[PDB]
Order: structure tokens, then C-alpha cells, then sequence
């Protein structure tokens, strides 16, 4: 070995890292503001749904639409006992949660810009092959699917929401080239501060210990008491030690 | 007199915090509601699982809140006092409370 | 998986502790 | 050592005893009364475990 | 918008020191370095039992895939009692759930994962090592043997609720254990006395403490309340009367803020009614698994304490 | 043309109340209404071991999607023993194959289906409660010291071989429960005491009672004979002499009209001979599973009393 | 060319019958006819566990589809405790692996495969019924009363560490069990008994034995050696200082060629140094299984004796 | 499948038999 | 299959062993 | 004061390493530093889980460590050393530390 690798290990380790803080970064305020609303339109726009599409804007409520859906599918599942009841007993039933799954494309060759899609945010309008759009779409896709937003489907015939994505598929097969074939699944979400004091309810926090690193805290911790900033050392002084004392 | 500082508080905010605690190595459970009008803290300070609070009070700053109340056997003998870390002129708020917040809850306990 | 063993092992426990403790007046 | 299902009952009725189970003991007498003739005892027996501690009888 | 989604933070402290006043596991949390060594984001799975009884509270613990530094650690201390604590809730607060010393540990790495495994006592060392040795004559008020015990046992005092002007009948000495001893005081004067999360806690048989939990479907029940007897057996009856007999069984979402002297309203569409609590278990898959508690209720048939 | 398909019944009836003359679990089967909870046609699996030792005989039941009704009278009565009886066979006819007191009940109810548990035991709660105080001088004849403790323990007598004109050679007494002392006079005389479904037997070791059964293909029989040790360890010997010792297992169909201290003739190709039984166990799946009886055989060296 | 492929023979003996002179399980191989009960080419599934404490080691085997010759021999002699070798290796030689008595032994034919159980106890008989009635003055040399106890166990002296000139301080009387005795003695002196594979050994807890065995890649170490506590209980402590308290835990390919009281050292890239040894376990499947061992290994802090 | 596992209990229940109650003369 | 068993009976006699042999001075 | 060598150390050169080592029966943990101006390895030595260590000292060679230390109940009565193999004008470093790196620390204790 020799210096000049050491300087090298360096940079591959220093590159390599700064990878986890642009992703991993992304993600934690995705998940730190709770306002933002994400929605996706799969069929149902020409037939009226354009009534809850205009609603869309581009900060708050962003919708997502892809150039082709082929097929979407819908299911609900029930479950009953395997043994004969004692008799009306009809309570021997439970519900599963719908899952709702669909296929679709993206490609290089859009025949549709419409820029209120959340795709085409910054997309050029006269070359829409160098805009990189199937590359768009995937960078929006795994952030919704990390930060677990709750997704809202507009489709066909109903309206489904509290949707979480639990699995995705991408691939460039040879054929089809200049395009991607996408896959979702989502199922249901039984889902059930700053606050109205009239809405609050009595809550609980259990056992509770010193809290944050205080000026007791520190001692603990064998940290050294953080100087107090003179700002005033004339009132407090006389009182503060005499009544409140120093942890020793 | 001699008291040293042997604990700290913090608020998250909310109108109808309750949570345990510990002092003097006996137990104790707390209840802190919010006033819109008065826009103050109200404690009360029970035993655990008690029926009824044994105290209730007003909190303020620079007030001694249990000097009247050192002679049950079920209250605590420190001190609890409410100052500030920043300008000596800042009352107390809803959000303000904790160790870097503006405002210092604490309890001291006297040696022996 | 390991739902189902731990549930037939707890009914042996259950099993064992009322062989140990029954009946009497105390 | 500590691994056989028998070791640990072994282990466990060996301190079951040593909080119960009293049967007989020596002592020595420090307060006396006449009427009705009583004493009281001090058991003398004790031991020290490893662990720096003491097993002291109370005065009966 | 978010998903609603577990936490959890373990931490390990300095070993602990018995001296000669009660023990407060809070104090050991900092270790020489000043900040412990925190473990939040990877896959644990816990199984933590509570009770009203002599014996401690013990919870199970596994980690898996802990860095060789955290690993070497416990390596050292092995003849020592490290203090833990560990904390679980949803995404927004985590309430403390268990507290003690690391009785057991032990690691197996075959090929792919690592494997750390725990064994946790709450207060196992006071509670098995609290030597005494004391003595009463005919007419002490029983009220000062009580208070005289506890205060051998070397731990806070969570709840007590004195006799009054009971008196002893008979000469008594007491040797040995002083929870042993405490635990046949409790046999003859129809007293429950059990430590849990360091705090004593000596109640009475049958009675009960307000509404300090309800249970609805709002409060994240899990399935309908049924009736499970409260004993793997059955006395026989003349048929003290007051004594427990009769219980049912509820489970719900983690929650840490409950003990098992508490006492809850359960508020479901077929039962109705107050009860005590006898039992609880506390469960946890991080990745995949339950993250649930079961409550063993017991009916109660005294006066309100 | 029909099948052979299983059949089976399952009684619940008051709560078992203890006197002053034998307890019969048969006149309790009528409840307060009359007609008893009869429960047929539900899936069952249940385990009922029996055995000849001081220990009572117990069995396990589980039945599925129970009404309402049936479970809230068992919710009541969780301070009580009611009894209950068991019945199976083959579609034209239903032997008695448990009998006793419901020791533990609870009920667990996730989602789908409900599984309500039973613990059973048979004669429980007289052999652990039966108190006696009675002593005797030299010269005392043993056939009376036998009678007198029996009848102490309310119970019928399903068989008793008396000892003769044995006396005492040392002064007696014997206290706490009857069933302990009766256990201790079984080592020091060479003589089996074990109760079954409320039935006592006391035999001798060793001996044997006719071909009360005979098992043979034709009969039902599963398998053939193997030789098993009837203990889990071995003693050491002189290589009383008439001490069981050897034995062997057998499998058959369900049949409730054998008993532990009965007699089998084993007749098969391989082994044929005489055998006592010695142990039981009673299994059952009625929609799914087996419905077979073991037995363990052991070989027999003494008279044919 | 070939593979590196299991072996293994297990033999089967006369009864053993205890005299007046050490019991040598070797000699008891022979049968009547001469040439021993030898079984070489059937599927076999063991596990044999050792210790260095009281209790014997034992050690259980399975095989399948016995001839019938065999299993009769077995069905004769259940009331005696025939002697039994076992050994294993790799194709080209074969090491003692354990030597004891049958202590069980059951058949199970279900339709198409028999399966013989054993379970075998290393000295389980003399550990068990060797009676002593002793006693001793002050004054007595401790030394002679070590001996004089072994003597009585009947057994042969693998490995003793005599005392010096210790001397009783206080009158001695010795009954019951030989073995119960000495192991009392243990307590008190720092001295570790345990008999195995029926040699007697007698050492002193803390201290340690040269390099009797390397492990290492090369010695077909399994895995990475973890730290594991060597019990699963802690003691408190004053933070005698030289006891145990600490070890590590390895695992390798099967070697009957140690003993629990062996010293052992470990040659990997992480743990180095020395060890005492304290459990075995060895387990096998022949034609489908394991073909290891496991160590549980313990920290030093005495002289080297 | 409930079969296999009760086998496996019932096997280490016998070993605790076993082991608790072993040689002796009584 | 059994492998997955026996690990969890191994786990629960370990955890019944702690229950027995717990703290104390000797 | 007859003494006899029963020990030996090695450092990987991590600037902060820290370890338990086993000396005359007896267990003590030990401390590490790296002094970047001064060049020089700091060790601390203490008690397993002290809350502060007992000695601290600067590693120099042929001088006696424990000297002036020999008076207290937690620390060995007997001595430690660094002396090198190689060339007897080498100082102390940071990676020529060990049985063969260049300096020898060694531990040895006292016939008693």
C-alpha cells in the first residue's frame, strides 16, 4: 500500500456516503410536513372526473398521470369459520382489505403534456425526449412509496382512499424500447400538538424522567454547566442560588 | 436551607398533559390543564391512583407553589419555582415551558 | 411460523401449572 | 453445573430451606422473667456469604 | 400526509450499585462517557410480563445485527448488573415500559445474522438479596411492623395503605429475605404486596382504587372482551368472601402508561362495567409482529379504597 | 346402505356441592330447569388421561363455535364446580368415558371462531381436601385401620381386597389428608390405591383379577404390540420380588368400558398372553382427527386373586 | 479418489452387576455367546450432553428399523441395565464417545418404520445408591477424608488434587449417598466433583490444567466463537474472587477425544488465549444431520495446576 | 400439523421425568 | 423440520432454569 | 524485591482504544489517547465501571508508572514498563508498540 491509496479509500468512502444523506435527507422532511396530498388518476378523467382534476394545484394537491393504463383491478376478500355455528350466529365473519392493483407506461414520446401533471412540472415542450421523462416519474415514485403517504385513487367507477403502496415493479424489456412498463399494488388503511383546548382529551405519557440535557442532565452526563449569558447578573443572582441552589 | 436542583420539567403543549413522576424517591402523578381566559397553567399534584388531587394551584413565576402546603405526609418538602432563561420581563406561556424553551420548571430538594 | 409452537407450548405450561397447583382449602 | 433440570430444583429447595423450615437452635438467655417462667434468646448461629452479607437471627 | 408507524429507543447504562439507601434505576441511565448507548432503528422483537406477586417482573429482549462495539461492551460487564430501559409508542411519544438489570446475555452468530438475546429482572437483586432480622412484643401496633420492613427492602414506596390501629396478637420475629416475610404478612391480613417498575406497592384483596383507563373501540381495542377464569384452579367455598374469584380478559395497542394494581372502565357493546388488573404482557415485532398488550382483568367485590 | 361414523355427548349440570354420605356425580347431571346442556352435533377434540396412582385422573375438551347462552352460564359458576360427563362411540350406542368437576374454563374469541377449553379433573376436589385424625394401639387389626380411612374419604368403594388378619405392630396416627396416608400404607403393604371416575380400588401388586377383553384384529386392534418399559427409569435389584416390573402398549379403537386396574387378554400373532393395565389415554377429533385408546400393559408374576 | 464420509458402532453387553471393586464398563462387552450385539450400517440420530457437576451425564439415540433378533434380546433383560458403548468418526478410526447403562428403552412400530428410543445415564447406578456412614474428630487431616469418601463411590480415580495439610476444624458425619456428601464438600473447599464416562475427577474451581487441543480453520472450527454467560443467572457481587463467572462458547466437528475438565486453546483471527472446558454436547445424524460438538468454555483466574 | 409438535413436547417432557426421577432403591 | 422445535423448547427450559436460579448470595 | 514478568500488551494504534485486561487476579479497565502535539499515548486507569478513572499518567520508557501509586487498595504492587527491542534510542510511538512492533510494555508482579 502506499499514501496515495489511503487519499483514495478517502474518496471512495466520502462519495459513497454523501449518497445516503441526499436520499435518506429527502425522505425525513417528505415525512415531517403532512400537508401535502398526493392523488393519482387512473382512467376515469374524460368520463367527468375532469370536474375533481381543475381542482389540482401545483403546491398542495399534486396529481400524478401516466401516458397509458392498460388494466387496474379491484378485490375485497372475506373469511368465514371452516366449522358448522351453534345457531342467528352471524357474527362468524370477518372482513379483509381491499387491494387494488394496475399496470401501466411511460414514455419518451408523450402525446399528452398537460403541465398540471406533476410528471411534466418542468418538462420542455418542444423536446420532451432530452426532459428524461421516464426518469421523472420513478424519482416521484419511490419518495411517495418511502415516506408511506396515504394515496387517494381516482378511478372508473369509485373514488378509494387511504391507499399505501406496498410494492412496485420497472423494467426495459427489448421490445417496446424508449418506454417503461410500471406495476402498482395498494391496499386499505383502518387508520383511526397544536390542538382546540375544547377538542383535548385527558392523555398519558407514563413514567417520565429528567428531560432533554439540563443543567441537571448535564452533571449526569459529566458535562461541564453551560455559562450563563449576562444579559442581567444583579437580580436573579442573589436569588437563584440562595433559593433554587446548584446541582452538586 | 440548603437545597440542591434535582430536577427538570418540560410541556409539550398540550391542554391535558398527565404523566408520573418521581421525587424524593417517592411517586407521584401530575395534571397540568390549559386556561384560554387566564392563559396560565393549572397543576394538581395527587397520589397515585388517588380519587382527588391533593393540590391545586395556579402557576407563576418566581412564586413559591408549595409554601403553603409543607405539612402533609403525602407532598413533597423541596422546592418547585418557575424562572426564566431569557429576559427576566417573559411570563409565563404555553409553549414557552422547558429547559431551552424560555422558561425553567425545576424542583429542588433539601439536603438531608 | 413460530405463532404456532409458541401457542402449544404455552398449553403445556398452563397444563403443568394446574397439575402443581389444585385443589386444597388454602 | 447450572445446565440439568434436576440441578436447579436442587438449588431451589436448598433456599427454600434457608427461610423456613426452622427446627432447632442454640442461644443464650437476656431477659428473664419469674413469674410465669419466659426468656428470652439470642440465637448465636450465623453465616457470611460470599457476597459480603450476613444472616442475623432476631432476638425471640 | 403519513402512515401511522411504530418507535422504540433502548438504552444501557452503568452497572448497579446497592447502597445504603432506595434504588432508582433513572440515575444509572449515563454511562462513563456521559450519553448511553442508544439502539432505535433496528428490528427488535420483546416480550415483557407484569404481576401482582413476590416474584419480579421479567422481560425478553433480541437485537439483531448490533455493531461489534455495542456487542464488545457486554462482553465486559458480564459480572455486573447493566441498567436498561426501554421505551416504545407510535411515531410521536414513546412511554417507558420496563426497567431493570440484564440478569442474562448471550450471543450466537451462525453465518448470515447475529443474534443477541436478554433476560431483564425488575429489581431481581433487592428483591432476592434484602436480608433481615427484627423482632416485636405482644401489643405493637402492627402499623409500625409494616413501615419497618419496607424500609429494609431499600426501594421507593409506590402506594401503601396503612392498617390503622391494628395490633399484633402474638409475639413475631423475622429473619431472612424481608420479602419473603412481607409476602406471609400479606397471607394473614388479606394484603397484596408487589414491586413493579421499582416502586413497592402493598394494597388490600378485593377492594380497588376512578376511571384512570377506558376501553373502547376508539381506544384501539383488539377483538371482544371474554371471560377467562383468573386461576389455573378452584378453591373450595363455604357456599375471606372478599377474595378476587372472577376476572375476564381484554387486549389492546401498546400502551406502557398502565400497572397492574390500576384499575380500568371497560366500555364495549356486551360488558360494561369497572374492573382491576391482575396481569400484563407486552409484545413487540418491530419490522413484522404485534405491537399489542394484554390486560387479565379481575372483578372486584370490596369497598373503594 | 350407512357408514360407520362416530357419535358422541356432552352433559352439564349443577354445581357439585360435598356432604356428609359418598358423592355420585350422577344426580347432579339435572340443572335448576331440569334437562341438562347437551351439546352434540360441534367439533370436539378432547384428551382424557387415566392412570392408577394417588394423583386423579384429567382430561382436556375443547369445542368450537359455542351458543351465547351455554357461555354465559358457564361465565357464572366460575366460583363453582359443576360437573359434567362424557359419552362416545360408534352411532348406535355411547359409553361413559369421563367423569367429574370442571377445574378450569376459559374462553378466547379472535375473529372468526371461538374455542371455549375445559380442564377436568376426576375426584379433585374430595382427595385434596379430605381431612382425617385418628390413631391406633399395638395389637390393632389392619383390616379395620383400611375401612376406617376409606369411609373418611367419601367415596364409593368400587373394589377392596382386605388384608386379612394383619395387625399393627407399632402405634399409628395419621393426619392431613386422608388420601396421603392412604398413599403411604400402599408402599409399606404392597397394595395399589387409586381412585377412578369416582370409584375406589385398592389391590395388590403384582396379582391380577378372566378375559374381561380380548384384542385381536378383529377388535379393533391398530398395529401390533410392542414392547415398552412401563417406568422412565430403572431400579436396582437383588440379581419384593412380585413387583411389576415389565409391560407392553397396545392401540385400539375407542372404547370407554375399560379401566385402569381391569385385566386384557392380548391375542395376536406374534404375542398372546395375559396382561394388567396400567395406564390410559383417551383421544378424539370428531370431524378431523383420531379416536383411538392406549393402553399400557404390564406383565404379572403374582396369585390370581 | 473418495469423499470424506461418517462412521460409527454401537455395541451392546451383558448386564452390569456392582461388587466390591471399581465397576469397568469395559469388561462387561462380551456376551454369553461371546462377540457383542454390533450395529454399523442403519441410521442413527444422538445426542449426548456432559457436565462437571453431580448429576451423570446422559446421552439418548435413535434407530431405525431394528432386526427382530435385537429388539428381543432388548424385551428380555427390562429389568436389567445392560452396558453399551458408543463410538463415531471419519472412515478411518473411531473414538470413544460415551459408555453407560440402558436406563429406558421403548418400541414404537407405526405401519412402516420402527423406532427404538434409548436413554443411558454414565454411572448412574453407583452415583445413586452408594451409601457411606462416616465420622471424624478434630484434628483429622482433610486430605484422608477425601479419600476415604471416594473409596466408597467404587469407582475409578481419573484425576485427584489433594488438599495438603488442611486439617477439620470442626467434628464430621457423613451418611446417605456417597455422592450428595462429597459434593457438599465442594462448596466449602473450592473444589469441583463430577464423574464421567466413569472416571472419577476431583479438581479445584478457578484453576486450570498445557495446550491439549487447538482450535482453529484447520482443527474444522464451525463459525466464529460468540461470548456467551456460562450461567443464566447473575450473583452479586463486592464490587471467593477466583470462581468462574465469565467464558465464551465454539463449535466443531465431532471429537470424542475431550472431556469437560480438559483445557483447550483457541487460535482464531478475533479470540485468542486459553480456556477451561465446561459442557459438552455431541450430536449426529448418519445419513441426514449434524456431526458436531459444542464447547461451553470458561474463563481462568487461578494458578496452573 | 399439531401432531409434530406434540410429539416433540411429549418427548422433553419424558427426558424431565427421566430426569427427575432416576436409579435409587426405594 | 424438528430443528425449528427444538430451538424453541431449548428456549423456553432456558427460560424456566432463570425462573428457578434467580439472584442470592450463595 | 524479587519480580517476575506475567504480562504483555499491544496496541492496534487507534487513537481512542479501550479494553479490560485481568492483572494479579484482579480486573481493571483501562484507557488509551493519542496526543497529537505531544506524541505521546495517555493511559487512565480504574476500576470496571468507576465513574472516574483512578490514575492517569503519560507512557514514557524505562520509568517507573506506578511509582509513586503504590499505596492505594485498587492498583497492582507490581511494574510496568516500556523497553525496546530494537535500537535503545527509539522513543515511544504510535504503531511500534508490541511483542515485535519495536517497544515492549510489560506487567510483571512480585513473588508473593
Amino acid at each position: 500500500i502506499s499514501p496515495a491509496q489511503q487519499a483514495q479509500a478517502d474518496k471512495r468512502a466520502r462519495d459513497a456516503a454523501a449518497a445516503k444523506r441526499k436520499q435518506d435527507t429527502e425522505v425525513s422532511n417528505a415525512k415531517s410536513r403532512e400537508d401535502i396530498q398526493y392523488t393519482m388518476f387512473v382512467s376515469g378523467l374524460r368520463r367527468g372526473r375532469l370536474n375533481e382534476f381543475e381542482r389540482k394545484n401545483r403546491t398542495d394537491d399534486l396529481a400524478i398521470l401516466f401516458d397509458s393504463v392498460t388494466t387496474h383491478t379491484y378485490t375485497k376478500d372475506y373469511n368465514k369459520s371452516s366449522y358448522a355455528v351453534e345457531s342467528k350466529a352471524s357474527d362468524h365473519v370477518t372482513t379483509q382489505d381491499g387491494k387494488f392493483t394496475f399496470s401501466g407506461t411511460v414514455t419518451d414520446s408523450p402525446y399528452l403534456i398537460d403541465p398540471r401533471n406533476m410528471i411534466d412540472r418542468d418538462t420542455d415542450k418542444e423536446n420532451p425526449m432530452l426532459a428524461r421523462r421516464p426518469a421523472k416519474a420513478i424519482e416521484i415514485l419511490e419518495l411517495i412509496a418511502d415516506s408511506h403517504q396515504l394515496v387517494t385513487l381516482v378511478t372508473e367507477d369509485n373514488i378509494l382512499s387511504n391507499y399505501v403502496i406496498t410494492s412496485f415493479q420497472v423494467d426495459r424489456s427489448s421490445e417496446a424500447g424508449s418506454s417503461i412498463n410500471v406495476q402498482v399494488t395498494l391496499e386499505e388503511f383502518r387508520f383511526k400538538r397544536t390542538s382546540d383546548p375544547k377538542k383535548a382529551k385527558n392523555a398519558n405519557t407514563g413514567t417520565k424522567q429528567t428531560a432533554e440535557d439540563g443543567a441537571v442532565d448535564d452533571s449526569a452526563k459529566q458535562k461541564r454547566q453551560t455559562p450563563y449569558i449576562g444579559k442581567n447578573a444583579e437580580t436573579k443572582e442573589r436569588w437563584e442560588n440562595a433559593a433554587i441552589g446548584t446541582t452538586d | 436551607r440548603t437545597v440542591v436542583r434535582t430536577f427538570d420539567f418540560e410541556l409539550s403543549g398540550y391542554p391535558d398533559e398527565t404523566f408520573r413522576v418521581v421525587l424524593d424517591s417517592v411517586t407521584y402523578e401530575l395534571r397540568f390543564m390549559w386556561n384560554e381566559r387566564d392563559e396560565s397553567w393549572f397543576m394538581s399534584l395527587g397520589d397515585i391512583g388517588a380519587q382527588r388531587p391533593t393540590i391545586t394551584s395556579k402557576l407563576t413565576c418566581y412564586s413559591d407553589i408549595l409554601a403553603p402546603y409543607r405539612y402533609l405526609d403525602n407532598v413533597p418538602d423541596g422546592n418547585l419555582y418557575l424562572w426564566p432563561l431569557g429576559d427576566i420581563r417573559t411570563r409565563a406561556g404555553r409553549f414557552n415551558i422547558g429547559p431551552l424553551k424560555g422558561i425553567q420548571m425545576t424542583y429542588s430538594s433539601l439536603i438531608e | 411460523l413460530r405463532n404456532m409452537v409458541r401457542a402449544v407450548v404455552d398449553e403445556n405450561n398452563q397444563f403443568n401449572f394446574n397439575m402443581l397447583i389444585q385443589g386444597g382449602p388454602n | 453445573y447450572a445446565d440439568r433440570y434436576d440441578a436447579a430444583f436442587g438449588i431451589y429447595i436448598s433456599r427454600f430451606l434457608r427461610n423456613n423450615v426452622h427446627t432447632n437452635i442454640r442461644g443464650k438467655v437476656v431477659g428473664v422473667n419469674y413469674s410465669g417462667p419466659s426468656v428470652d434468646v439470642q440465637p448465636m448461629a450465623y453465616t457470611e456469604f460470599p457476597s459480603g452479607t450476613t444472616d442475623r437471627y432476631p432476638v425471640i | 400526509m403519513r402512515a401511522m408507524e411504530r418507535t422504540y429507543t433502548l438504552v444501557i447504562g452503568r452497572p448497579v450499585v446497592i447502597g445504603e439507601k432506595p434504588v432508582n434505576i433513572e440515575k444509572f441511565a449515563n454511562t462513563s462517557k456521559g450519553d448511553a448507548y442508544e439502539i432505535k432503528d433496528l428490528h427488535i422483537e420483546f416480550n415483557v410480563k407484569k404481576d401482582n406477586s413476590k416474584e419480579p417482573n421479567k422481560g425478553y429482549v433480541t437485537v439483531y445485527n448490533l455493531s461489534d462495539e455495542v456487542v464488545n461492551y457486554l462482553s465486559v460487564n458480564q459480572r455486573e448488573s447493566l441498567a436498561v430501559m426501554l421505551h416504545a409508542g407510535y411515531n410521536g411519544d414513546e412511554k417507558l415500559i420496563f426497567s431493570g438489570t440484564v440478569e442474562y446475555v448471550e450471543d450466537d452468530f451462525p453465518e448470515e445474522t447475529r443474534t443477541t438475546k436478554f433476560i431483564l429482572g425488575d429489581g431481581t437483586l433487592n428483591l432476592t438479596t434484602a436480608t433481615t432480622a427484627r423482632s416485636y412484643r405482644k401489643g405493637t401496633p402492627v402499623n409500625s411492623v409494616l413501615n419497618d420492613l419496607i424500609a429494609d427492602l431499600k426501594l421507593p414506596k409506590g402506594r401503601v395503605i396503612d392498617f390503622g390501629n391494628q395490633t399484633l396478637q402474638t409475639s413475631m420475629a423475622f429473619t431472612g429475605n424481608a420479602s419473603q416475610n412481607l409476602a406471609n404478612l400479606a397471607k394473614n391480613t388479606g394484603s397484596t404486596f408487589s414491586v413493579q417498575d421499582g416502586a413497592v406497592y402493598w394494597t388490600k384483596e378485593g377492594s380497588r382504587f376512578n376511571v384512570m383507563f377506558e376501553i373502547s373501540e376508539e381506544g384501539g381495542m383488539v377483538g371482544t372482551p371474554t371471560p377467562k377464569q383468573p386461576s389455573s384452579s378452584k378453591k373450595l367455598i363455604k357456599a375471606h368472601d372478599i377474595k378476587e374469584d372472577v376476572g375476564m380478559t381484554v387486549s389492546t395497542l401498546l400502551n406502557g402508561a398502565i400497572l397492574p394494581e390500576s384499575t380500568v372502565y371497560l366500555n364495549t357493546r356486551y360488558h360494561k362495567g369497572f374492573y382491576k388488573v391482575a396481569e400484563l404482557t407486552h409484545r413487540g415485532g418491530y419490522e413484522t409482529g404485534d405491537w399489542i398488550t394484554e390486560l387479565g382483568l379481575v372483578e372486584t367485590r370490596g369497598e373503594l379504597i
